[PDB]
C-alpha cells in the first residue's frame, strides 16, 4: 500500500490567514491526489483532483499544488465556512487510501468556562449510583484541567470526560465532566468539588457542595 | 440532481452479515466506476471497494477481501455492498461514492452506520441535574440532565420537545464498558425557568424509548410524620430483674461448675452501665467472679451477670441475692433464690420397648420412665455406648397422686440398630440417687 | 426558745366574724400581758389590744371597740381575737406579741395574714416561664415563673422546693381588679441548665393548691408531627377482660356443651353490674343464653361471663368477641378468641405394659404413649369396662423433633387386676381422630 | 390618744455613715419609748425599749438616747444587714401607738440593669391569654423607667410592674414588669420590646423578641 501522511494534524488561525496543510505519500503517486472538506456533520465534499484541479465550486481561495510525493493544499482568507478537516488521498494505484486527515480550528480571545456542578438527582440515589456533574461551558482555549476533589481536597481518578467540537457562533468548546460513585460511597463523605484550571485565570475557579442539605 | 441515498445496516453481532444497498439518482448510472468507503468512529477513512462499469472488473482491500462483496444492478440505479464474516474493526460510516473523474470521488452518500457488537441492547437512564440546593441565584441558571447507560448509539436529547434550543450544548456520548452516557446542559436567561417549567426529552431508537424528565427544583431533606400508634399517656415500666438457679448437673457433678444467674431486661440504651451487686447469705461477695456483661436486641439491652457458686453452697441451702441499682431506678430491686428445702425420693427408672405393634416401619420408640422421685428438679439423657444419643425428647416432670413426681423420656431410632442389639441406655441425675447418678437399660 | 404561731387567717366578707389563735409555746404565760397589733398592707403598724395575765382587764383602741374582744386560755397557752364586726379597714397582719415589761413588745409572732373582701376565693394559675427560644447562651440564664390569677395573699413560692435560694427574686404581688399577680426570678448559674430539675413550687393556703410546674426548655418549632389523629381515651387502668377456649372435649364431643367464657377482673362496690356483649363474627347473638355471674374474692369483684356455643361454630373458625362496658370505662374494652387454623395429624396411640422388672411390686404402671399427633389440642383418659378410670396422671404435649407431638399418660393399678386380665384402655379423643375418638386397649 | 410623728420619713446614706432618725410625741412620755426595726418580708424585732435600755441581742451599733418629748435612735455605722423600716413605738398611755417609720437605703456603686423579656408560655397561651415578662434584675438607683413597645416601636400602657426592696447583700433593686394581652391581640403583632432607661448607661438598654419564631 502507499500510506499518504498529511500534517500537521490540527492547527488553528485566524481569519483572511493563509494556511497550509500537507501530504507526503511512501510511493510516487505522479498528480494523482484529491482533497476533501468535511464539516463537522456534513459529508465530504470534493474540493480539488489532479493535485490543482479545483474542482465545482471551490472559491478561488483555495489552492492545490505539488507533485510526486509531496502536494499541499492552501486556504487564503480564511472564511468561517473551512472550519472541518481536510484528507488528501493519493488515485494512483490501489488501494486507494487517504491521509489521516487535518482538522481546523479558528482562533479566538481568550474566555472565561463557566462551571456548575450538580449534586446526583434524588431518582438516581434512588436507583443505587450517584453521578456529580459538573459542566465547564464557554471556553477557549481547548487547553483545561480539571480535576474532583472529594473530602477536603482528596483528588479522585474514576472520572468520565467529554469535550465538544469548537463551536459555531461563540468560536468557544464545553466540556462535561462526570464522577461516578456508589449511593453508600457517596454517603460517606460530605463535600464535593469541581476544579478547573485554565490559561483565563491564575486561581483555579472551583465550584464546590456540602452534601449537608441536598 | 445527482444524489446518493445508501441505507440499510444498523447493527448486528460479530460473524453476522448485512447488505448495503446504495439508491443512485441524477445521471447514467450505468456509465460510472462506484466506490464504497467507510470512515470509523475514530473519523479515519478506509476504501471499502471499486466496481466496474457493467460489473466484472471488481476490487476489494485486502482487510476485505474474501468478506465483502460490491455489487450493482444498472436498472434499479443501485450500488450494493455484501458484507460477510464480520469483525469488529468492519465497525464504522458507509457511502456510496461515484467516480467523477480521474480516480476522485466526486458525489458521496449520506452514509449508513453500522456497528458489529456482541453487547446486548439496553434502554438508558435518564436523570434531571436541578441546580445545587444552594441556590446559586445570579441570571445564567444552567441545568442540565443525564442520561446514561444506553447502547447502541444514538440517542435524542431535546429541550423542551424543541421549544428551547438557545443556550443547549449537547456532549459526544462515550463508551463506558459496552454502555454509553452522555449529558446536555441547558442555559436559561430572565426570571423564567421556576416559573415556566423545562423538561428534558430522550428518546432511544433500538429500545423504542420516549422519556421526558421534567426538571424539578432542588428541595430540602425533610419528611412529616412517623408513628401512629397513639402516643398515648403510655411509658415502659422500666428494666426488669430475674433469678436462675445452677442445673441440677452441674450441682450434682464434681467436675461441672454451677452459676447462678441473674438477667436484667429492657436496660436503656442510653444507661447501660447498671449496678449489679451479689451477695451470697447477705453478705457481698464484690466481684467472687461475678462475670457481668450485656447484650444489644430487639431494640433494647439485655444486661447478664453471673456468679460462680461452690457445688455445695447451693446444697447447704445457703441463699444468693441479686441487687440492681441504676440512676432511673426509685429503689433498688433485688431477687433471692435458694435450693427449696423439702423431702427428697430416689427415682424409680426403669426402660420400656417399642410396643410389639410398630415393630413394621423403619423408626421405633424407646421409652424412658421415672418415677416416684422427689423433688422436681432431675436430668434424664440418652446414651448409646457411652457417647451422649441424639434424637431424644423429655417430658417435664409432672406431679403423681402421691406427692412424687414422674417422667419420660422418648428415644426414636432407626429399626435396625434395634434388632441388631445396641448400648442404648437412659441416664438419670438426681439428689436422691446414690452417687446422684443411675443407668438402666436392656438386658438384650 | 420562745415561739408565737398564729393562726386562723384568711378572708371574711364584710360584717363577718373571724376567731384568731396565737399559741405560744417557750415560757410561762400566766406571766405576761399579751398584745395584738396589726400592721395595714400599707405598713403602718396599729396596736389592737392588750389583755392581763388574769383576763380582768382589757383595753382596745376605738377603732375596734366592741368589734373585738381579746381573750386567753392559760390552760392551754394559747391566746386569741375574736372579731364580729368585720371591715375592709380592717384587712391588714395580725400579729400577737408577748409584753416584755417595760410596755413594750420584746417578741413577736409570724403574723396571720387576713383580708375583708366580698370577693371569692380564686386558684391561681403558674406559668413556667422558659427563656427565649432563641437561646441566649451565656452564664447568667434567668429563668421565672409567672403566678396569675389568685386571690387572696398570700401565696408560697419557692424553687426546688427550698433548696435554690440564691439569685431567686420574687416580687410583690400586686393587684388588678379582683385578682393578684406575682412572678418569681431565678437568674440561676450557666452550668447546664437542663441538668438538674428546677421546678416553680407555689402553694395557695385559701385553696389548697400546691403545683409544681417543672420549667422546661422552648424547643425550636416545626420538626415533628403532632398526635396523630388520636380520639378520646381508648384504654385506663382498672377492670382486666380475659377470653377463654372452651376445652377440646367439650367441642369434638357432640354430646358435650362447649363453652366460650370471659372473664373481667378488678371491681369494687362502686362499680356494679357490668355491661356484656357476645358476637360471633359481630353477628348480634344479643345476650344468648350468656350466663354472667358474679363473684366474691380477695376485696373485689370478679364477673363470669360464659356463652355456650355450637360445636361446628368454633370448628369453623369463626370469631367470637367479648364487649366490656361500665362506667368508669373511657372506652369498651373487647376481646376475641377462636381456633388457630393448623395442619393436623392423627395420633398414633400405643399402650405399653409394665415392664417385666416390676412385676413384683403390689402396683403396676400401665402407660399410653401417643404420637405424631397436630394441633397440640388433645385429651386422653383411660377407662376400665366403660367408666372413666381413677389414678392416671397426664404428661403435659411436647413437640417432637418432626413438628408433630406427643405424650404420655400413666395409670397406676394394683397388679392383681393386671394379670386377673381387666378392661383398662386409652381413649383418645383429638380432632384429627376418626370420630374424633380412638380408643386402644389391652391384651394380657 | 398620744400621736408620734417620724422625720424623716425615707432616708439613704452611704455605708458606714451615722444615723439620727428622730421620733416625737404630743404630750409628756417621760422615758417610755421602744424601737423596733422591720428588715423588709421579716416580723419587727424590738431594738431598744424605755428611751435607751438595748434589748438582748442588739448590737452596740444602735443607741438610743432622748427622753422627755422627742427620742433618738442612732445607728453608728451603718450596714448592709441594717437596710430595714425603723419604727418608734411609746407605751407611757393606751393605746401604745407608733410613728410612721422609716425606710432605708444605702447609697452604693451605680449597677447596670440585667434585663430579661419572657414570651408568653405555652400553656398559658391555652389558656387564652398573653403575658410577656420582663425582668430588670440587681440594679441601683431605684430610679429607672421601663417602656413596652409592640410592632416596631409603639409603646403601650397595660403594664405591670413590681419592686424589690433594697437586696440586703448585694443593696440593689429588682423589677418585674409584665404586659398582659389576649392570646388573639399578642397574635396579630410581630415585635416585642422591653426598653429600659437607667443612669448607668446614656443609650437605653434593650431586649427584644420576635414571635416569629416562639
Ligand atoms: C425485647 O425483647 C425481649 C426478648 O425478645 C423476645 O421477646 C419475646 C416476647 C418473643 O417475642 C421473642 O420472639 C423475642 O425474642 C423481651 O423479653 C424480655 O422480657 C420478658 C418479660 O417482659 C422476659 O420474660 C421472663 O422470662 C422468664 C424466662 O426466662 C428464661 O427463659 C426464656 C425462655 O423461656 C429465655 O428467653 C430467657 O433468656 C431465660 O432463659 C434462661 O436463661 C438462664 C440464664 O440467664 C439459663 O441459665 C442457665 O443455667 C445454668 C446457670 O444458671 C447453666 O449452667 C447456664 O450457664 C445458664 O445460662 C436458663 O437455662 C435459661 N432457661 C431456659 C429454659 O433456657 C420467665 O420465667 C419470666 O416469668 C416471670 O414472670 C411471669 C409474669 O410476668 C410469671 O408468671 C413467672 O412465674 C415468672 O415470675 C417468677 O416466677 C417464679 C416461679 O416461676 C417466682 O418464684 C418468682 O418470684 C417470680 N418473679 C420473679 C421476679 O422471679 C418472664 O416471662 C423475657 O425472658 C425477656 N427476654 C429475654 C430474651 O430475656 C423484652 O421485654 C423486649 N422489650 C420490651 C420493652 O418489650
Ligand atoms: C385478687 O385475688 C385474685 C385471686 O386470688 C389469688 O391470689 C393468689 C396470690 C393466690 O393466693 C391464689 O390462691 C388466689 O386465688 C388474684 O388473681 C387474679 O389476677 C391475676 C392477674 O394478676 C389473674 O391472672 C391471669 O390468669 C389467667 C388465667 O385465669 C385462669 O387461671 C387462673 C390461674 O392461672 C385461675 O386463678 C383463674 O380462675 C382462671 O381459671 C379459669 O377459670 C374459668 C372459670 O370460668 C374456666 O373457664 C372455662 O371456660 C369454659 C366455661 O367456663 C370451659 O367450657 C371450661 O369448662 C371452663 O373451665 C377456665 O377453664 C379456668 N382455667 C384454668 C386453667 O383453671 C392467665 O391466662 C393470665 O395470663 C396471661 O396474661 C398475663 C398478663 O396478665 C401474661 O403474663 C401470661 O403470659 C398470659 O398471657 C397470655 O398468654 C396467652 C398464651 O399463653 C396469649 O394467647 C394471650 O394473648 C396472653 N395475654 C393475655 C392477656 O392472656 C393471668 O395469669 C388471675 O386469673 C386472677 N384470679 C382470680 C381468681 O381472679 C388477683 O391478682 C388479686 N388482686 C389483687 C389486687 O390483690
Amino acid at each position: 500500500d502507499i500510506v499518504l501522511t498529511q500534517s500537521p494534524s490540527s492547527l488553528s488561525a485566524s481569519l483572511g490567514d493563509t494556511i497550509t496543510i500537507t501530504c507526503h505519500a511512501s510511493q510516487n503517486i505522479n498528480v494523482w491526489l484529491s482533497w476533501y472538506q468535511q464539516k463537522p456533520g456534513n459529508i465530504p465534499k470534493l474540493l480539488i483532483y489532479k493535485a490543482s484541479n479545483l474542482h465545482t465550486g471551490v472559491p478561488s481561495r483555495f489552492s492545490g499544488s505539488g507533485s510526486g510525493t509531496g502536494f499541499t493544499l492552501t486556504i487564503s482568507s480564511l472564511q468561517p465556512e473551512d472550519i472541518a478537516t481536510y484528507y488528501c488521498q493519493q488515485g494512483q494505484s490501489y488501494p486507494l487510501t487517504f491521509g489521516g486527515g487535518t482538522k481546523l480550528e479558528i482562533k479566538r480571545a481568550d474566555a472565561a468556562p463557566t462551571v456548575s456542578i450538580f449534586p446526583p438527582s434524588s431518582e438516581q440515589l434512588t436507583s443505587g449510583g450517584a453521578s456529580v456533574v459538573c459542566f465547564l461551558n464557554n471556553f477557549y482555549p481547548k487547553d483545561i484541567n480539571v480535576k474532583w476533589k472529594i473530602d477536603g481536597s482528596e483528588r479522585q481518578n474514576g472520572v468520565l470526560n467529554s469535550w465538544t467540537d469548537q463551536d459555531s457562533k461563540d468560536s468557544t468548546y464545553s466540556m462535561s465532566s462526570t464522577l461516578t460513585l456508589t449511593k453508600d460511597e457517596y454517603e460517606r463523605h460530605n463535600s464535593y468539588t469541581c476544579e478547573a484550571t485554565h490559561k483565563t485565570s491564575t486561581s483555579p475557579i472551583v465550584k464546590s457542595f456540602n452534601r449537608n442539605e441536598c | 440532481e445527482v444524489k446518493l441515498q445508501e441505507s440499510g445496516g444498523g447493527l448486528v453481532q460479530p460473524g453476522g452479515s448485512l447488505k448495503l444497498s446504495c439508491a443512485t439518482s441524477g445521471f447514467t448510472f450505468s456509465d460510472y466506476y462506484m466506490y464504497w468507503v467507510r470512515q470509523t468512529p475514530e473519523k479515519r477513512l478506509e476504501w471499502v471497494a471499486y466496481i466496474s462499469n457493467g460489473g466484472g472488473s471488481t476490487y476489494y482491500p485486502d482487510t476485505v477481501k474474501g468478506r465483502f462483496t460490491i455489487s450493482r444492478d444498472n436498472a434499479k440505479n443501485t450500488l450494493y455492498l455484501q458484507m460477510s464474516r464480520l469483525k469488529s474493526e468492519d465497525t464504522a460510516m458507509y457511502y456510496c461514492a461515484r467516480h467523477g473523474g480521474y480516480y476522485a470521488m466526486d458525489y458521496w452518500g449520506q452514509g449508513t452506520t453500522v456497528t458489529v457488537s456482541s453487547a446486548k441492547t439496553t434502554a438508558p437512564s435518564v436523570y434531571p441535574l436541578a441546580p445545587v440546593c444552594g441556590d446559586t441565584t445570579g441570571s445564567s441558571v444552567t441545568l442540565g440532565c443525564l442520561v446514561k447507560g444506553y447502547f447502541p448509539e444514538p440517542v435524542t436529547l431535546t429541550w423542551n420537545s424543541g421549544s428551547l434550543s438557545s443556550g443547549v450544548h449537547t456532549f459526544p456520548a462515550v463508551l463506558q464498558s459496552d454502555l454509553y452516557t452522555l449529558s446536555s446542559s441547558v442555559t436559561v436567561t430572565s426570571s423564567t425557568w421556576p416559573s415556566q417549567s423545562i423538561t428534558c426529552n430522550v428518546a432511544h431508537p433500538a429500545s423504542s424509548t420516549k422519556v421526558d424528565k421534567k426538571i424539578e427544583p432542588r428541595g430540602p431533606t425533610i419528611k412529616p410524620c412517623p408513628p401512629c400508634k397513639c402516643p398515648a399517656p403510655n411509658l415502659l415500666g422500666g428494666p426488669s430483674v430475674f433469678i436462675f438457679p445452677p442445673k441440677i448437673k452441674d450441682v450434682l457433678m464434681i467436675s461441672l461448675s454451677p452459676i447462678v444467674t441473674c438477667v436484667v431486661v429492657d436496660v436503656s440504651e442510653d444507661d447501660p452501665d447498671v449496678q449489679i451487686s451479689w451477695f451470697v447469705n447477705n453478705v457481698e461477695v464484690h466481684t467472687a467472679q461475678t462475670q457481668t456483661h450485656r447484650e444489644d436486641y430487639n431494640s433494647t439491652l439485655r444486661v447478664v451477670s453471673a456468679l460462680p457458686i461452690q457445688h455445695q453452697d447451693w446444697m447447704s441451702g445457703k441463699e444468693f441475692k441479686c441487687k440492681v441499682n441504676n440512676k432511673d431506678l426509685p429503689a433498688p430491686i433485688e431477687r433471692t433464690i435458694s435450693k427449696p428445702k423439702g423431702s427428697v425420693r430416689a427415682p424409680q427408672v426403669y426402660v420400656l420397648p417399642p410396643p410389639e405393634e410398630e415393630m413394621t416401619k423403619k423408626q421405633v420408640t424407646l421409652t424412658c420412665m421415672v418415677t416416684d422421685f422427689m423433688p422436681e428438679d432431675i436430668y434424664v439423657e440418652w446414651t448409646n455406648n457411652g457417647k451422649t444419643e441424639l434424637n431424644y425428647k423429655n417430658t417435664e416432670p409432672v406431679l403423681d397422686s402421691d406427692g412424687s413426681y414422674f417422667m419420660y423420656s422418648k428415644l426414636r431410632v432407626e429399626k435396625k440398630n434395634w434388632v441388631e442389639r445396641n448400648s442404648y441406655s437412659c441416664s438419670v441425675v438426681h439428689e436422691g440417687l446414690h452417687n446422684h447418678h443411675t443407668t438402666k437399660s436392656f438386658s438384650r
